[PDB]
């Protein structure tokens, strides 16, 4: 669960072709059917190739991410160096571990790029979710986490194709959530899609239910 | 008797002074020079290297120059375990204000925080104090760019362009002399420059002992830049040609 | 300064003094030990001497319970010398070490860990101006998992390394002379022996060596023979006639 | 989950599935459930994945530093001991039933740890929500002193067994053989399900048909 | 010396420890302790003759013996507090062994263990070293009897008779001069006051029952701590005097 | 669960079943409850398996350091120097069906100079679960063999109690269908073959009787320089009626 | 009650970290080369007598898989530095379940050894160590002085005649060296510190190349090489 139920709220995450993408519900929810806001984003920049989607308890998912950022911006600050995807998922399985007998209340996702160097650079997609405790799944084509995990699980079994470039993956992404969404009542009031591609990124507000 | 062997660190001298401050002051003045100036553009910190051998991997190897946060940076004037110690804590200290608050810490902050800590050394306990002096430059949206000088004590001052280390006197008076309150990023590269051969006794710099850098605010986000060699050797090109 | 040589502080040339004072001390006890190691066997032989200090040696002492032999464990053995109150905390230390190490891993531990572990400690006793050294210098034989005898020895700076043979004494160089012929001599011979040969013999170099270093002829009641071996793992004391046998062997052959 | 473990001469096999479940819904259709202590060391886990994985990699971690340490081979029963008393301590509150296979100077050795902290040492073993159909397979087939390949397939159809009759197991069968030298991880070793009906053409979604409210285009540098 | 002795933590140049050379000197200059080992016991003998010229001191009531569970006797030479210190933390040893293990605790081990007590005060520079030396003994008839001397360096030893404090050296001439291991505590009763009035200068015939304690473990008391009663150390001590007297 | 243990004319003998089970699930089908504390001294366990287990492992470590610590300087006994077979074959033959089912060792504390003592173990391991009485639930039975009392039973109960026996000790859940069978057919001054036939008649009818009793069983002869072990997998019940 | 051992001289000194400078710089040498596709640890393992076990003394150390340390100074000050490293590895592990990176590991070290001369009681630890490494940014040589500083290196040489040591190895070092080339200086500049002849026996290397696992070379494999 009922915590989570009290605010709502969900994030997914899919991979293209040279691109990632991550997706989330705009809605801030009270005793799980009052609507307060409708722009409490989901999805934070870690850095350039690391994004973190967290849903779940509003206060959970601020606490989480001020640890998260305090956490990157010490690792960058003391390597001087952008701290790798991989590195990134293992220390928040850590710490959503460190608190595993009092967890936070968030299920989140984590997609990025992992870069491989030979001259030129390799960008990988990367996709991890995760449970309130730290258990990880590594994914190749997509990940999902909320109350409308069943339904997201639905779309992208069904829908999700492999190596598609940006814009058939935004396509892809936009439409599992939507649809997804159209049938959550404690999840929608818009959508934010960001596709992470290895020069820029791409920001999108969705024109969504607000029901 | 295990107080036979104390040194009284933290006492007061007949002259109302700290012998032990007064000489990690002498082994800071002992150090190599470091200066810091403000320009409209930014704030450039440059420091002498001390050379060692050549053997030393010069390539993406700064030591006396550090970042301490997005819009934070500074130079060291002492011992370099003792800079690394406080540098440390200061990133720490800049995270813990960005935890606290969502907003990134105004350099005066930092300054005070890092300050207490030392004066705090100089206090309390039985320990000696840090042989470390600071430049810390940096800029924030309160009070622009900012430059402050901190010393073993805990001490600190702000200023618009200031030396410190080995022969510290003639950089001040240059950068007296020199400094203009409107200049530009390659004016305050180029009087840098100056000041650093004169503090090093030198006509012509050379980029192998020279570390450069400069904490711009630009299209709404403060850049960080730690001149390369080649970079440097435009820029005293530059200075070759001014001169 | 003034108190360079007082405290574990560096002195101007780099040295620590009272480390060797600790040393000096160990070495005034006047006790020797000497330490060997076989192919399948690991002997180490001491005497039953008290160590020279403030009190003498009387005649109600009783002259069995005087011993600078030890078990850590029961596979485990050393010989501790150096001021009696040290020796026999080092021996406790070592003891409670190898007790926590078989409690937290489940298996025993082997000389050369329980040696390193020491070592360890020590280091902190030299490096902490608070705390006075211990005067203790230690040789420690044991059997590992792959079934080789195992000689290591410690001293109180901390510095511990493996043997094939080594001896704690006031006179060093000599014997380490001694000890070099004396293995020289036996890898001379070129045939296999048996286990129980190699044991005899193990033992009757222990016994010649510090008969050697001695320089005078052994009695069986003051010198105390201790053994381990993949026949009997356990680390096991010699009885007096057998040490007395190995004597008149030595002097007849 | 069906893990299971075996000993056959003068080596030690375990076998996973690969399914992670939360309630009726499949998180994780690919998850590894093996992990590596050490080089001879090897473990199977079942309960709370992240009771396990931490508890795994944490192991794996003090057993290396352990091997620094001692300059000597990793011991199973030294792996027991450790696990068994922080699963003690944590009064099986950390739900972690383990599969412990490894082999050193004693031999191949196979324990069973269950979350409460106690451990039995066994020829073959099987834990998980598949454990009764894999222990039905080992009790109807098992025999001493097998080949490598003899108990390769019993493993694998054990791990069959819990994967076609437990709701809470399926996807691949992970393997691993652990002997004294090396050790041979083969995911997936069986891959034996397979969506079965896929659509003539995938469902490709014409351009501009997803109706957008703002686009901010940023440039990463 | 030099610097070197004024603090337990520090080595001297030779490696020696002076202030434990001063407290074993602090020992020597205390009143006499000793304990021997007869046939069926062993006998503790205090003699505090620093007193001799504490006239008003309540006859008998400065004692310098004790014991541990009642089968174990305790005697000191040093300074009453440190060893009244060492006599707790030892009885506190035994209770713990009792608590842990329901028997009584070992003689060698509670030696070994008060040793280490002793030793960890030689160890730092911010504490003062026991200024004692402990005779602890106990007799049985299988194991006949035990006794430990624990110098104040932490160093135990094993001995079948043992004087400690002042007069020590003529103290063990006089007692080795036989053998008591056939010889009854009875017995050599007469032989301690003997050698007591002979050894110490500052005793005589008149201050012998007061400024001397006697304890035993024999047959007669059951293997159990007991103090020699008067009625059977006047008479010793007359014989003693008397024959003295005669020569 | 179902173990016991006898005092004989020479010795101590412990046996036990060998079923672990969660429930009616059988999670372990031959485990081993009689543990060697040291070479002449055996604890049976009964109750939950952690818990026994690690109160096992701490009392084994406490009992490595209390033996290091008996240890006494010097040479000791130098002019001092220190049966019926079961046909354990016989016992475990079955016409419808490398086996080892045996083992015999001499202690290597001949004279028993540094072993600790039963008493000593028995008590500190009671002081243990008394001290954790509010959480540990196990019963154990301690048998040992050292010079002062020579073969000796303990019996640490539930709560943390301990009872010395002299004649038997029995527990676990299978222990009280043969409570009555044990008494009537026990006597003073066994054989070691009475002592054998006895304990195993016990263990078999209490499996028989006990959902939770099963498996094979294990038996321990501890005696006043020895140890055997026999496994028996005869364990079937025959009634003529 | 603790109090600083080492204090500021009148002259703005550390005399005690000089101390313990002069202790590693009278201890037995050892270098470390950074080569084109890897980075070699080598060191002067003499032997005192024939009695002692070389395979038993360990001077060159595996921190980690790709991180060896060797030291030149005190023993046990290394073996508790050691341990410490290796602790920290496996934290860093533990977090970011990949393996720490040289700088980072160097940076903690250099604290850890910072510490020792501030706080109250202690002395400052009498060696300096090297560090060779390899991960995704590269290969790394670094040195830790007993008072904390660490620096990167292209070659360096600590311990006895570290200055002579240092022009004879600048002499013949160049950036593009191979790990034969580097194994072959490194065993030159050995050979021309030591007194009399070298010998497998008296030298020990590690090296960290072409991402491999640091390797300890064996008595043959160093017999191989000193065969030239
Ligand atoms: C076996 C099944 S069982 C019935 O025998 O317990 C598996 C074993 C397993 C799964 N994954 C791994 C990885 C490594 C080793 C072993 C592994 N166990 C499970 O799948 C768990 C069974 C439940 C009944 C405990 N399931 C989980 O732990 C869930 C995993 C999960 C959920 N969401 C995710 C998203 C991404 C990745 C993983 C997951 N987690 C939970 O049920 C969460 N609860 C929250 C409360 O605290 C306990 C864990």
């Amino acid at each position: 669960g009922s915590i989570y139920n009290y605010n709502g709220g969900c994030v997914l995450g899919m991979s293209g072709s040279n691109c990632v993408a991550i997706a989330c519900d705009l809605r801030l929810g009270a005793n799980t059917f009052t609507t307060v806001s409708t722009k409490f984003s989901k999805i934070f920049k870690m850095n350039n190739n690391v994004y973190v989607g967290l849903s779940g308890l509003a206060t959970d998912i601020q606490t989480l991410y001020e640890i998260l950022r305090y956490r990157v911006n010490l690792y960058e600050v003391r390597q001087d160096a952008e701290m790798d995807v991989e590195c990134f998922a293992n220390m928040l399985s850590s710490i959503l571990y460190s608190n595993r007998f009092s967890p936070y209340f968030v299920n989140p996702i984590v997609v990025g790029f992992k870069l491989k160097h030979y001259k030129k650079v390799n960008y990988e997609p990367y996709l991890t979710a995760y449970d309130l405790i730290g258990a990880k799944c590594e994914t190749r084509d997509f990940v999902v986490n909320g109350v409308t995990s069943e339904q997201l699980f639905g779309m992208c079994e069904s829908l999700y194709v492999k190596d598609q470039d940006e814009n058939g993956l935004f396509e892809t992404i936009s439409q599992c959530l939507l649809s997804a969404l159209d049938r959550d009542c404690i999840s929608g009031w818009g959508a934010e899609v960001l596709v992470l591609t290895p020069e820029k990124i791409i920001k999108k507000k969705l024109k969504a239910r607000m029901d | 008797m295990a107080r036979r062997y104390d040194s009284r660190t933290t006492t007061f001298s007949p002259e109302g002074r700290l012998y032990q401050v007064e000489y990690a002051l002498e082994a800071i003045n002992n150090a190599s020079i470091t200066i810091g100036l403000i320009t409209k553009d930014g704030v450039i910190l440059g420091a002498d290297k001390v050379f060692i051998s050549k053997l030393i991997d010069k390539a993406n190897n700064y030591e006396k120059i550090y970042k301490i946060d997005k819009h934070i940076f500074c130079g060291v004037a002492g011992l370099n375990a003792d800079a690394n110690i406080l540098i440390n804590q200061s990133r720490l200290y800049a995270q813990r204000y960005l935890y606290n608050y969502n907003e990134v810490q105004p350099v005066s902050q930092l300054v005070v925080q890092i300050c207490d800590i030392k004066q705090s050394y100089t206090q309390y306990g039985g320990l000696r104090p840090y042989g470390v002096s600071f430049l810390i430059g940096g800029y924030d949206t309160k009070d622009g760019y900012q430059l402050y000088h901190t010393d073993p004590s805990g001490n600190y001052s702000g200023w618009f362009a200031t030396a410190i280390g080995t022969n510290n006197l003639t950089a001040s008076s240059v950068l007296k002399q020199e400094w203009k309150n409107d200049m530009t990023l390659e004016e305050g590269l180029l009087l840098a420059l100056k000041t650093l051969a004169k503090s090093t006794d030198t006509e012509i710099p050379k980029s192998e002992k020279i570390e450069l850098a400069y904490l711009t605010n630009k299209d709404g986000e403060v850049y960080q830049k730690y001149l390369t060699e080649k970079e440097i050797e435009e820029l005293i090109k530059l200075y070759t040609q001014k001169y | 300064s003034m108190y360079d040589r007082h405290l574990t502080i560096f002195s101007p040339d780099g040295n620590l003094y009272q480390i060797e004072y600790a040393i000096k001390a160990v070495k005034n006890t006047n006790i020797t030990s000497v330490g060997v190691k076989g192919e399948n066997c690991a002997v180490i032989i001491s005497q039953k001497k008290m160590a020279t200090q403030y009190i003498s040696q009387d005649k109600l002492l009783d002259y069995n319970n005087i011993t600078n032999i030890y078990n850590i464990t029961d596979e485990i053995g050393c010989s501790m010398v150096g001021m009696p109150g040290d020796c026999l905390s080092m021996v406790y230390k070592a003891r409670s070490e190898a007790s926590e190490f078989l409690y937290s891993n489940g298996y025993n531990v082997n000389a050369e860990t329980l040696c390193r572990n020491i070592c360890d400690k020590i280091q902190v006793y030299t490096q902490h101006a608070y705390m006075r050294l211990h005067a203790c210098s230690g040789m420690i034989i044991g059997i590992d998992e792959n079934n080789k005898p195992e000689l290591f020895k410690f001293d109180p700076s901390g510095f511990c390394a493996g043997y094939r043979a080594c001896v704690i004494g006031n006179k060093e160089q000599e014997s380490i002379s001694v000890l070099e012929r004396l293995l020289e001599k036996r890898k001379k011979k070129i045939q296999q022996e048996t286990i129980d040969e190699d044991i005899r013999n193990t033992t009757i170099l222990a016994i010649e060596a510090l008969q050697t270093i001695l320089a005078f002829d052994l009695k069986a009641s003051e010198i105390e023979v201790a053994i381990v071996s993949t026949k009997n793992r356990n680390f096991t004391q010699i009885s007096e006639k057998e040490i007395d046998n190995y004597l008149t062997y030595i002097a007849e052959r | 989950t069906t893990i299971c473990g075996l000993v056959c001469q003068n080596a030690v096999i375990l076998g996973a599935d690969t399914r992670a479940t939360e309630g009726p819904i499949v998180a994780d259709k690919n998850c590894s459930k093996l992990h590596y202590i050490s080089k001879n060391i090897w473990c199977a886990g079942a309960g709370v994945a992240g009771d396990l994985e931490h508890t795994t990699l944490w192991l794996q971690h003090n057993v290396e530093l352990h091997r620094l340490n001692t300059n000597t081979q990793p011991r199973v029963s030294m792996c027991v001991s450790r696990l068994t008393q922080e699963l003690f301590k944590y009064q099986g509150y950390k739900v972690c039933a383990i599969v412990l296979g490894g082999v050193d100077v004693n031999g191949p050795q196979l324990y069973g740890i269950h979350p409460h902290g106690s451990s039995c040492l066994l020829p073959f073993t099987a834990l998980g929500s598949g454990s009764l159909n894999a222990m039905a397979v080992l009790e109807a087939k098992y025999r001493d002193n097998m080949t490598i390949e003899e108990g390769k397939n019993l493993v694998c159809e054990a791990i069959c067994a819990g994967i076609f009759n437990d709701l809470g197991s399926g996807g691949n069968v992970d393997i691993c053989v652990i002997t004294k030298d090396s050790y041979q991880h083969i995911r997936p070793y069986k891959e034996p399900n397979m969506r079965l009906y896929h659509l003539p053409h995938p469902t490709i979604y014409p351009k501009g048909t997803t109706p957008i409210l703002s686009e901010k285009i940023e440039y990463i540098k | 010396s030099a610097g070197y002795d004024l603090s337990v933590s520090t080595f001297s140049p030779d490696g020696r420890l002076y202030q434990v050379e001063y407290i074993y000197k602090s020992i020597n200059n205390n009143n006499t302790a000793l304990c021997l080992e007869c046939k069926d016991g062993i006998i503790c003998c205090c003699i505090n003759s620093n007193m001799d010229k504490n006239k008003m001191i309540k006859k008998n009531s400065y004692n310098r013996i004790y014991h541990v569970n009642n089968n174990i006797i305790i005697t000191y030479s040093g300074f009453d507090g440190d060893a009244r210190n060492i006599i707790d933390r030892a009885r506190s040893e035994a209770n713990t062994y009792y608590y842990n293990f329901h028997t009584n605790i070992p003689l060698h081990i509670l030696v070994n263990r008060i040793s280490l007590y002793i030793h960890a005060y030689t160890l730092y520079w911010h504490m003062r070293p026991f200024a004692a030396s402990i005779i602890i003994s106990s007799f049985n008839e299988k194991d006949k009897g035990d006794i430990y001397c624990i110098e104040p360096n932490g160093a135990c030893y094993k001995y079948s008779g043992i004087v400690i404090g002042k007069n020590k050296e003529m103290f063990k001439t006089e007692i080795e001069k036989k053998d008591y291991k056939d010889i009854n505590v009875r017995d050599a009763i007469e032989d301690i006051y003997k050698f007591i009035l002979t050894s110490d200068d500052h005793m005589n015939k008149n201050n012998l029952q007061n400024l001397v304690n006697f304890s035993w473990i024999c047959k007669e008391s059951s293997y159990e701590f007991q103090n020699i009663h008067e009625e059977i150390l006047t008479p010793a001590l007359n014989k003693a005097v008397e024959y003295i007297e005669k020569l | 669960t179902t173990i016991i243990g006898i005092i004989y004319d020479n010795g101590v003998m412990l046996a036990c079943d060998s079923r672990t089970s969660s429930g009616t699930f059988i999670s372990n089908k031959c485990s081993r409850k009689i543990n060697r504390i040291n070479e002449n001294l055996y604890v049976c366990r009964s109750g939950a398996s952690a818990h026994s287990q690690k109160i096992i492992e701490i009392i084994k470590h406490y009992c490595v350091s209390m033996k290091n610590e008996n240890r006494k300087k010097g040479r000791f006994h130098e002019g001092e120097t220190i049966d019926e077979e079961i046909d354990i074959d016989s016992i475990n033959y079955l016409d419808y069906n490398n086996l080892v089912t045996k083992n015999k060792y001499f202690y290597e504390d001949k004279f028993n100079d540094y072993n600790p003592l039963v008493e000593n173990v028995a008590h500190i391991t009671k002081k243990i679960i008394y001290t954790n009485n509010n959480f540990l639930s196990c019963a154990l039975i301690f048998g040992g063999y050292d010079k002062i009392k020579k073969q000796q039973l303990y019996a640490v109960n539930l709560n943390g109690s301990i009872i010395e026996k002299h004649d038997f000790a029995v527990s676990g859940s299978g222990s009280i269908y043969i409570q009555s069978y044990l008494q009537d057919k026990y006597k003073k001054f066994m054989t070691k073959k009475e002592c054998f036939n006895l304990i195993l008649n016990c263990v078999k009818y209490a499996m028989h009787n006990d959902n939770s009793s099963g498996g094979l069983i294990r038996i321990v002869n501890i005696t006043k320089s020895f140890v055997e072990e026999f496994t028996v997998v005869n364990t079937q019940m025959n009634f003529q009626y | 009650y603790s109090f600083s051992l080492t204090t500021f001289s009148p002259t703005g000194k550390l005399v005690q970290i000089e101390y313990a400078l002069n202790r590693v710089s009278s201890s037995s040498p050892a270098l470390g080369i950074r080569a084109k596709n890897g980075v070699i640890i080598a060191t002067e393992k003499k032997s005192p007598n024939e009695l002692i076990e070389e395979n038993s003394i360990f001077k060159i150390q595996q921190i980690s898989e790709h991180i060896g340390i060797v030291y030149a100074g005190m023993p046990g000050d290394f073996r508790v530095l050691l341990k410490r490293a290796r602790k920290e590895a496996i934290r860093y592990s533990l977090q970011y379940g990949s393996e720490i990176l040289v700088k980072e590991l160097v940076k903690i070290i250099a604290s850890i050894v910072q510490e020792f001369t501030q706080t109250g009681g202690v002395r400052p630890f009498g060696l300096s160590l090297l560090i060779c490494g390899v991960d995704v940014y590269g290969y790394h040589l670094y040195q830790i002085d007993p008072s904390g500083c660490y620096f990167n290196w292209m070659a360096t040489c600590v311990g006895k005649d570290y200055q002579n040591n240092m022009s004879f190895l600048e002499k013949r070092y160049n950036k593009d060296i191979e790990i034969e080339d580097a194994i072959h200086t490194a065993i030159l500049t050995l050979k021309e510190s030591y007194e009399g002849v070298l010998n497998e026996k008296n030298i020990e290397i590690g090296v960290a190349y072409d991402n491999k696992p640091f390797k300890i070379l064996t008595q043959n494999e160093i017999k191989d090489y000193l065969i030239e």
